[PDB]
RNA sequence: GCGGGGUGGAGCAGCCUGGUAGCUCGUCGGGCUCAUAACCCGAAGGUCGUCGGUUCAAAUCCGGCCCCCGCAACCA
RNA sequence: CCGAGGGUAGGGCCCGUGACUGGGGCGAAGUCGUAACAAGGUAGCUGUACCGGAAGGUGCGGCUGGAU
RNA sequence: UGGGAGAGGGUGGUGGAAUUCCCGGAGUAGCGGUGAAAUGCGCAGAUACCGGGAGGAACGCCGAUGGCGAAGGCAGCCAC
RNA sequence: CGAUGUCGGCUCGUCGCAUCCUGGGGCUGAAGAAGGUCCCAAGGGUUGGGCUGUUCGCCCAUUAAAGCGGCACGCGAGCUG
RNA sequence: GAAUGCCGGCAUGAGUAACGAUAAAGAGGGUGAGAAUCCCUCUCGCCGUAAGCCCAAGGGUUCCUACGCAAUGGUCGUCAGCGUAGGGUUAGGCGGGACCUAAGGUGAAGCCGAAAGGCGUAGCCGAAGGGCAGCCGGUUAAUAUUCCGGCCCUUCCCGCAGGUGCGAUGGGGGGACGCUCUAGGCUAGGGGGACCGGAGCCAUGGACGAGCCCGGCCAGAAGCGCAGGGUGGGAGGUAGGCAAAUCCGCCUCCCAACAAGCUCUGCGUGGUGGGGAAGCCCGGGUGACAACCCCCCGAAGCCAGGGAGCCAAGAAAAGCCUCUAAGCACAACCUGCGGGAACCCGUACCGCAAACCGACACAGGUGGGCGGGUGCAAGAGCACUCAGGCGCGCGGGAGAACCCUCGCCAAGGAACUCUGCAAGUUGGCCCCGUAACUUCGGGAGAAGGGGUGCUCCCUGGGGUGAUGAGCCCCGGGGAGCCGCAGUGAACAGGCUCUGGCGACUGUUUACCAAAAACACAGCUCUCUGCGAACUCGUAAGAGGAGGUAUAGGGAGCGACGCUUGCCCGGUGCCGGAAGGUCAAGGGGAGGGGUGCAAGCCCCGAACCGAAGCCCCGGUGAACGGCGGCCGUAACUAUAACGGUCCUAAGGUAGCGAAAUUCCUUGUCGGGUAAGUUCCGACCUGCACGAAAAGCGUAACGACCGGAGCGCUGUCUCGGCGAGGG
RNA sequence: GAGCUAGCCCUGGCCAGGGUGAAGCUGGGGUGAGACCCAGUGGAGGCCCGAACCGGUGGGGGAUGCAAACCCCUCGGAUGA
RNA sequence: UGGUUCGUGGAGCCAUGGGGGAAUCUGGGCGGACCACCGCCUAAGGCUAAGUACUCCGGGUGACCGAUAGCGCACCAGUAC
């Protein structure tokens, strides 16, 4: 339930911030936080390879457990739900009966002080992880390994989820958050339920400064530039694109499909995305 | 206003210094030439 | 300056490829209707902007003149 | 001290008027169509939405004050 | 206090018929549509038939001149 | 073209006369007053404002009159821009 | 003899401009061959959130002293940051190293690249970050937390005693963190004292005083006192912290919980060691047995790792504590005490500048701390002033024009000009009061007005203390006094009405443009299923992202409001297993060369044969495009209506002489005495129009228009005065 | 060659004083309970005024300069992109 | 595809990044597409003086310079700046 401000500044008119209601702990588990190296968009050559990045708030990276088969059968208690600035979702702190502590990302409806567990025989109850084949067909699910033992890859962003449609052999058919129908291997783990913090998309950053807080530096349009800088650069006064709208590097940017043609995973995608 | 020369003994030494020269091929050939020409000082004097 | 046009009453084909001008509307006479329109059957009307030339023969090809749009008239 | 009123500044209400603009009423014999009264030739009316030279048309839902 | 009837309302659950679309099969020269047609769709294999899948929406018979609500209004089934 | 800096304004003027006013005249379809037209005449004078970058032009209020040109469309080693 | 030739010399301009902030000078005395310029004294002025003091960077003997004046110094020079010579920088505690890690750099392993080289986990290097033991005073011409004095402390080595399962580059804890706001108690610093110490002073009309002037402290171990921070104790189980673990984590059990206790800082006190003024006398000596106390103000600094709220969610490693492991318990470590040991480098001086960066002793540039007092509402603002430091390295005269900076002005008041350009006006505080419109915040300091000093009297509340006095802080009422004037000096908005453009705060052409331009939240399209797309790279490898479609790349549009129409024929993109074309390769009908021949060698048709192109569709917040002629109504005029040619389709809502209208100063209305601009309308829109968005929009703007009030030397129209030339 | 300048990374530091007064919280009120209203408390913000600091709007001076971008008056930002 | 005079040319020869892939003398390469004949030569392992190139160094000699010449430097020069 996003929070509103009164229009006591120009920017507070539309600025909205998250409610943080589901959060119970306001400083991270010291045993699970390591420093996050800000890059500013530059690679090991020193070159900007992703434009308009930098200048954002300092952050500590929280180690997240995307391979919950690491601890089969060991029930954990949900001890907290915390902010993670490296994510759109929230994270939940788990106290295993083992004594070990880990971070998973928080599904919607997960309550502190409840049990979760992972394994082939786990109950079909929000927050539990099972290999995809044992989850009943029709279930919503998140944090899905794209390949067995390689790590939870799909549906990790706030509010997202994947639904299980059916099976054929060693594979189950998933409706991804995009609408794509894909075969994913049944031995791939997945956590039941959709990711929490669904109102994340309903936030209005409100002013330019908020973008700078998130590390996002001002984007400058090709039309604003000169021909030495962009296909859209130049012109006396304003100017329409005057050619197929291109990127800074020459390729067309309004429809040109860029997925590799002979990519071996094509055998497993069933229906390309919707909308 | 603010001019271009803003001296700094660490910057001077780590940029034009002797050990900076020997590390790269062009730096070595710089020292090679200044030797050949007979320069009294092959690298800037900066007293740390 | 460059380009395209002028032909029955109105709006357009024919000109490029010389001989023969055609389409819709309108106009005239007749039908149907109690009557009008619509509709149906028939018919008339154009020397092709003008003068000159080529030709056996010019709406048609070449030249001038009249006119109509369209484009340009930049560095100053 | 108060004090008629004069002066400066800012409000409120009404009245007349105003290039132009909106529809309205009325006007013996204008132009276009034919929406309604017969099932009026697509039953009509209706609240709303969108559209159209115009009456209107159409979608959604409702009413019979609809025929057979 | 003891009982009854009911599409009264809200939440969640779920069941079948139908249409569209998708895939496999089999199959051929038309399908569709109207007052009559054309547009459209079909040898790039449609229409018609069978099997599988996805999804949304509305609840056939019961059903009635019926029942419920203050009105607007309320119809598969189950539970709160 | 191994550089002769543009329009307009401001400042400072100076000359020409094809004269706007003032002085002297002839003719008048000149009664007077006031005009028309032409001749002589360059001594002096020839206003303030609204609009526009404007020169010009239109307008307001006056005026004896609100003249027209030349001086590198006078004048940026004088100003403005 | 010429090349705006080259190098050098010397002219011309010319005794000309200038001699570098307008903070400012004058006299006496001295030194000396020589003095506006050096030394001393008295008087005058300037800075004083500095133009004073202290660090850092950079500079590198410029520091102190003697002797010098050729050049350097914009003049002079006896002087100097100049010449010559001598002297001067002292550390276990300050800073750096023998400690740690950050970005980054490097790089056993490993990967990659013609060569050169590029990557890369560990590890190593890397600091103004972490960690770590010295405070006060004296002394030199010149160094001082470094020498000396006083009082403290750290580490290493060996020894003694007491205690313990001792032991680590391995495990764990800790270190360890943001932004704003902030409590309590202190310290720095400051104000006052009718108290304490002091050489003195009585003037020029008065005062021998509760007179004037000066000063009234700094450091300190243990112990104690005040204020804080940090911190539960025990037991059982244990599968996790990549071996172990008695530690940590997880579970249950029993006690203590705003406490207390234990520990750790700050402040006060503290044995003791130092300091100690004005004035006088020659940096010294005296004052002086100096005194060293009371009250108030009081931090942004301290207690500190304090508290609270918020979102944008806020380093690492070591020291340190704990756990164990090999090994070892003749050890080893922990504690207390003693003796010994404790290396290298910096240390002068300048340091908002005459010593650094600007060719200069250059009106420019340069990070951190301290930065006193009074009054003005506050303050680091402003005026004066303390400590301290200066008068800016050419002067003297004169009293023109003209230039600069400044003061004033009769009557008028924008008549100036492209334009109120510039300069006036307004100006802080307290109180009264405040419109359209609005997104209900705003517009707003709207507008406009009153008050403001000093004296006497009465009184309300707060802090400290005690609840009282005292000092200090917010106030209210009554009566008066004076001047032209009471924020009496200085610092301190002119206002309003209405358009255009851009929502807004922001950004930009360093050195002619700060804008209407860029950015911006927000909207849409499109790409991307992750070894993502995209980007940098030959590659390895990186960014993307330790992210996963509520995400990431690209593009246009640009808050918000109401909206965004028709065209897919062309171009782009997307879809389409048919057809057409199509390269190498397959195929080899059929020819050729050569040989006696077996054979070797060459050419070569049909046919099969990818993408691309053709072809069939889709697609506009994709590139883009959105007609002409003629006729028609019972006055005229004009056409709701009609005819016909064309097109892929013929511009919709809204707006319109516009940042767009050529003809144009269109026409009409408003405002003006007068209006090529302005504002409101009309619509024959040369040549608006809907995300190169269309039409509006409160708020905002050193943006560009128009008008008005206020006020003025802008002007009629100039005059006088000041200072630097 | 990034000791100027531009962006980013890591690590530190700086921003006098005054003004306005969001949410929340407390109490009151209101209702079936609510929404909501009022007062107090609170101290939010690419909020407002104005030094330091960062700028460079208009004008004047300077133009073989004090200066190869300076000086004076004035003006913008100043808890934030 | 490179080398050769050889730029696709009748394009051999020498070399070789890709593909296919033998033989040991009765074997193999060459004589400018190719074939016959006639000849030359023995690939896929290595080494090898001398004659040749150069002048930092030393000496000798000039119809070479003679301080603006001759080396940038006759001299404390790759210095000062
Ligand atoms: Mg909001
Ligand atoms: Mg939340
Ligand atoms: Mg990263
Ligand atoms: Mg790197
Ligand atoms: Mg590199
Ligand atoms: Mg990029
Ligand atoms: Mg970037
Ligand atoms: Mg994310
Ligand atoms: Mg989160
Ligand atoms: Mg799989
Ligand atoms: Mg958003
Ligand atoms: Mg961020
Ligand atoms: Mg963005
Ligand atoms: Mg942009
Ligand atoms: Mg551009
Ligand atoms: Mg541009
Ligand atoms: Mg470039
Ligand atoms: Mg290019
Ligand atoms: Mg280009
Ligand atoms: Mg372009
Ligand atoms: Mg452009
Ligand atoms: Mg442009
Ligand atoms: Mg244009
Ligand atoms: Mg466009
Ligand atoms: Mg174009
Ligand atoms: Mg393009
Ligand atoms: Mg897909
Ligand atoms: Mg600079
Ligand atoms: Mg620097
Ligand atoms: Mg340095
Ligand atoms: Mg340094
Ligand atoms: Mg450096
Ligand atoms: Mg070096
Ligand atoms: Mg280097
Ligand atoms: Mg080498
Ligand atoms: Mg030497
Ligand atoms: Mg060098
Ligand atoms: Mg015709
Ligand atoms: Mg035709
Ligand atoms: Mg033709
Ligand atoms: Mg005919
Ligand atoms: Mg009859
Ligand atoms: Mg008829
Ligand atoms: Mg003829
Ligand atoms: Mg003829
Ligand atoms: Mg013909
Ligand atoms: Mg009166
Ligand atoms: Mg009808
Ligand atoms: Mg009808
Ligand atoms: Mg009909
Ligand atoms: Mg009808
Ligand atoms: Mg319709
Ligand atoms: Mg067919
Ligand atoms: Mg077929
Ligand atoms: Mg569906
Ligand atoms: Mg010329
Ligand atoms: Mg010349
Ligand atoms: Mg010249
Ligand atoms: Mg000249
Ligand atoms: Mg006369
Ligand atoms: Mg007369
Ligand atoms: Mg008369
Ligand atoms: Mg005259
Ligand atoms: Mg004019
Ligand atoms: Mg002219
Ligand atoms: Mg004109
Ligand atoms: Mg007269
Ligand atoms: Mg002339
Ligand atoms: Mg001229
Ligand atoms: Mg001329
Ligand atoms: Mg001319
Ligand atoms: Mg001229
Ligand atoms: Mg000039
Ligand atoms: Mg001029
Ligand atoms: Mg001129
Ligand atoms: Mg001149
Ligand atoms: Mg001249
Ligand atoms: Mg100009
Ligand atoms: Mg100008
Ligand atoms: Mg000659
Ligand atoms: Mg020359
Ligand atoms: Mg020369
Ligand atoms: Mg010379
Ligand atoms: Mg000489
Ligand atoms: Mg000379
Ligand atoms: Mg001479
Ligand atoms: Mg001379
Ligand atoms: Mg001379
Ligand atoms: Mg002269
Ligand atoms: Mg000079
Ligand atoms: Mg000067
Ligand atoms: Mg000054
Ligand atoms: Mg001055
Ligand atoms: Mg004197
Ligand atoms: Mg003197
Ligand atoms: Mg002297
Ligand atoms: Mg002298
Ligand atoms: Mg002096
Ligand atoms: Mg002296
Ligand atoms: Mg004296
Ligand atoms: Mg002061
Ligand atoms: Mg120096
Ligand atoms: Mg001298
Ligand atoms: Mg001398
Ligand atoms: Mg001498
Ligand atoms: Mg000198
Ligand atoms: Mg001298
Ligand atoms: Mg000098
Ligand atoms: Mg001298
Ligand atoms: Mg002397
Ligand atoms: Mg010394
Ligand atoms: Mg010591
Ligand atoms: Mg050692
Ligand atoms: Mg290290
Ligand atoms: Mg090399
Ligand atoms: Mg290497
Ligand atoms: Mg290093
Ligand atoms: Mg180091
Ligand atoms: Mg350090
Ligand atoms: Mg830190
Ligand atoms: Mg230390
Ligand atoms: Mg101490
Ligand atoms: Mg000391
Ligand atoms: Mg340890
Ligand atoms: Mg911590
Ligand atoms: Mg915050
Ligand atoms: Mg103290
Ligand atoms: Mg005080
Ligand atoms: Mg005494
Ligand atoms: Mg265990
Ligand atoms: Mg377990
Ligand atoms: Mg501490
Ligand atoms: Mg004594
Ligand atoms: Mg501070
Ligand atoms: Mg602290
Ligand atoms: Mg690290
Ligand atoms: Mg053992
Ligand atoms: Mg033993
Ligand atoms: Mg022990
Ligand atoms: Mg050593
Ligand atoms: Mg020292
Ligand atoms: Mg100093
Ligand atoms: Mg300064
Ligand atoms: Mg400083
Ligand atoms: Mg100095
Ligand atoms: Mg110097
Ligand atoms: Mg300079
Ligand atoms: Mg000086
Ligand atoms: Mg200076
Ligand atoms: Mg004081
Ligand atoms: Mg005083
Ligand atoms: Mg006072
Ligand atoms: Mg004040
Ligand atoms: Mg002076
Ligand atoms: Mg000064
Ligand atoms: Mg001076
Ligand atoms: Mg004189
Ligand atoms: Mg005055
Ligand atoms: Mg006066
Ligand atoms: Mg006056
Ligand atoms: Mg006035
Ligand atoms: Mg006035
Ligand atoms: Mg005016
Ligand atoms: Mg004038
Ligand atoms: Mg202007
Ligand atoms: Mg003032
Ligand atoms: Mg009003
Ligand atoms: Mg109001
Ligand atoms: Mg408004
Ligand atoms: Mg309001
Ligand atoms: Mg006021
Ligand atoms: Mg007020
Ligand atoms: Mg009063
Ligand atoms: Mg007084
Ligand atoms: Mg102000
Ligand atoms: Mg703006
Ligand atoms: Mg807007
Ligand atoms: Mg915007
Ligand atoms: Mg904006
Ligand atoms: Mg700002
Ligand atoms: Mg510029
Ligand atoms: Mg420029
Ligand atoms: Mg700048
Ligand atoms: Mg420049
Ligand atoms: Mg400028
Ligand atoms: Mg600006
Ligand atoms: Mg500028
Ligand atoms: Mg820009
Ligand atoms: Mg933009
Ligand atoms: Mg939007
Ligand atoms: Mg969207
Ligand atoms: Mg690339
Ligand atoms: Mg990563
Ligand atoms: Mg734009
Ligand atoms: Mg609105
Ligand atoms: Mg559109
Ligand atoms: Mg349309
Ligand atoms: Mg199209
Ligand atoms: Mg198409
Ligand atoms: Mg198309
Ligand atoms: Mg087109
Ligand atoms: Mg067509
Ligand atoms: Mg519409
Ligand atoms: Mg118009
Ligand atoms: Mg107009
Ligand atoms: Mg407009
Ligand atoms: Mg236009
Ligand atoms: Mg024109
Ligand atoms: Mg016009
Ligand atoms: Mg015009
Ligand atoms: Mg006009
Ligand atoms: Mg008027
Ligand atoms: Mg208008
Ligand atoms: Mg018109
Ligand atoms: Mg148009
Ligand atoms: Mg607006
Ligand atoms: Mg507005
Ligand atoms: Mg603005
Ligand atoms: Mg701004
Ligand atoms: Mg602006
Ligand atoms: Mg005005
Ligand atoms: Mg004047
Ligand atoms: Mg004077
Ligand atoms: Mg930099
Ligand atoms: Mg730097
Ligand atoms: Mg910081
Ligand atoms: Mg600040
Ligand atoms: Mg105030
Ligand atoms: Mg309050
Ligand atoms: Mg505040
Ligand atoms: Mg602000
Ligand atoms: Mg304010
Ligand atoms: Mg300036
Ligand atoms: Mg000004
Ligand atoms: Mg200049
Ligand atoms: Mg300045
Ligand atoms: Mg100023
Ligand atoms: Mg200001
Ligand atoms: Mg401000
Ligand atoms: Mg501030
Ligand atoms: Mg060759
Ligand atoms: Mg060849
Ligand atoms: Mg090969
Ligand atoms: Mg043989
Ligand atoms: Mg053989
Ligand atoms: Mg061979
Ligand atoms: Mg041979
Ligand atoms: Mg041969
Ligand atoms: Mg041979
Ligand atoms: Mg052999
Ligand atoms: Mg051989
Ligand atoms: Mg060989
Ligand atoms: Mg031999
Ligand atoms: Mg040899
Ligand atoms: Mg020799
Ligand atoms: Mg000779
Ligand atoms: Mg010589
Ligand atoms: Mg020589
Ligand atoms: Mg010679
Ligand atoms: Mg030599
Ligand atoms: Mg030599
Ligand atoms: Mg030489
Ligand atoms: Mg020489
Ligand atoms: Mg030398
Ligand atoms: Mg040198």
């Amino acid at each position: 339930a996003v929070k509103k401000f009164k229009p006591y500044t120009p920017s507070r008119r539309f600025m909205t911030v998250a409610d943080f209601s589901e959060i119970t702990k306001t400083e991270p588990e010291k045993s699970l936080v390591k420093p996050l190296k800000k890059t500013g968009g530059r690679n090991n050559q020193g070159r900007i390879t992703v434009r308009f990045r930098g200048g954002g708030h300092k952050r500590l990276y929280r180690i997240i457990d995307f391979k919950r088969w690491d601890k089969v059968g060991i029930p954990a208690k949900v001890a907290a739900i915390e902010y993670d600035p490296n994510r759109s979702a929230r994270i939940a702190l788990l106290h295993y009966v083992d004594g070990e502590k880990r971070y998973i990302i928080a599904p919607d409806g997960l309550q502190v002080g409840q049990q979760v567990v992972a394994g082939p025989d786990a109950p079909i109850q929000v927050g539990n992880a099972l290999p995809l084949r044992f989850i009943p067909v029709g279930t919503v699910v998140h944090a899905v390994e794209l390949e067995p033992k390689k790590g939870a890859k799909l549906a990790r962003a706030a509010g997202t989820s994947a639904q299980i449609q059916g099976r054929e052999g060693d594979y189950v058919i998933l409706r991804l958050p995009s609408g794509e129908l894909r075969k994913v291997h049944g031995e791939c783990y997945a956590t039941v339920g959709a990711v929490g913090n669904a109102d994340h998309k309903n936030i209005v950053l409100g002013k330019a400064g908020r973008s700078r807080w998130l590390g996002r530096r001002p984007h400058v349009r090709g039309a604003a530039m000169n021909p030495v800088d962009h296909p859209h650069g130049g012109g006396e006064g304003r100017a329409p694109r005057g050619r197929p709208p291109a990127s800074p590097w020459g390729w067309q940017t309004k429809g040109l499909k860029t997925r590799k043609r002979r990519k071996p995973s094509s055998r497993f995608i069933i229906a390309r995305r919707k909308k | 206003m603010k001019r271009t020369w803003q001296p700094n003994r660490r910057k001077r030494a780590k940029t034009h210094g002797f050990r900076a020269r020997m590390r790269t091929p062009g730096g070595r050939k710089v020292l090679k030439r200044r030797r050949q020409k007979g320069r009294w000082r092959l690298t800037p004097a900066v007293r740390k």
